[PDB]
């Protein structure tokens, strides 16, 4: 998440982000994974308590 | 739903207010394996009209955690669905037996899973209610090995702004 945001172009004059310069989505056959250190999302199961 | 039916003419209003979790009989091995380290669970209840606002509170590692759930009305007086929040699925909750000033027994059923809870307005619960609930456990076909009693102290009303899970 947010990888698309680093792929944007950038308008120095406006400091606005522009259309995607990089491909935010192409994996090129790579199977590379990034550990999501904040994965740890609290859940409650009323049945098990 | 199993062969179970709600409290006759169940009244959400009198069932409102705080309830203390006494004991849970469940097939869920989570209570079986590491059934110790289950904190004293308190259950503030309020009539969301047909639904009930149900705020569980626990001391998760000593962090006071409110989990506000709608026990949404299924369309039968005293039966509730809990939205089906996620892959947790729909949880069919039935108030099976209660007198609103001292104790209640809730049945909670999920696909292939049934769980029954004893709640009391105050602690200790009467032995008659205890043995009645144990009978309810037998009628649920659960064993004594599958009943787990929750400690009588360290109830934690008032989870802060941030320790509130607000599942809805």
């Amino acid at each position: 998440p947010g990888s698309q945001k680093a792929a944007l172009g950038y308008n120095i004059l406006t400091q606005e982000d522009a259309q995607s310069v990089y491909d935010a989505s192409y994996y090129g056959g790579q199977c590379e994974t990034v550990y999501n250190g904040e994965w740890r999302e609290l859940r409650y199961d009323s049945t098990c308590e | 739903i199993s062969t179970i039916q709600p409290k006759a003419n169940f009244d959400a209003q009198q069932f409102a207010g705080t309830w203390l979790l006494v004991a849970v009989g469940s097939a869920c091995r989570f209570l079986q394996e590491q059934g110790h380290r289950a904190e004293a669970t308190t259950l503030h209840v309020a009539p969301q009209g047909t639904a009930m606002a149900v705020s569980t509170f626990r001391k998760l590692d000593g962090i006071c955690w409110q989990v506000r759930q709608l026990y949404g009305d299924t369309g039968v007086l005293g039966r509730f669905l809990l939205q089906a929040r996620d892959a947790r699925g729909a949880v069919h909750v039935v108030v099976a037996e209660t007198d609103y000033q001292s104790f209640a027994v809730l049945y909670l059923e999920r696909a292939g899973q049934l769980s029954v809870k004893l709640y009391a307005r105050s602690l200790p619960v009467s032995d008659s209610v205890l043995s009645g609930f144990e009978q309810r456990v037998q009628e649920a076909h659960l064993t004594e090995d599958q009943i787990f009693y929750f400690p009588k102290y360290g109830f934690c009303e008032a989870a802060d702004q941030f320790h509130v899970l607000d599942e809805v």
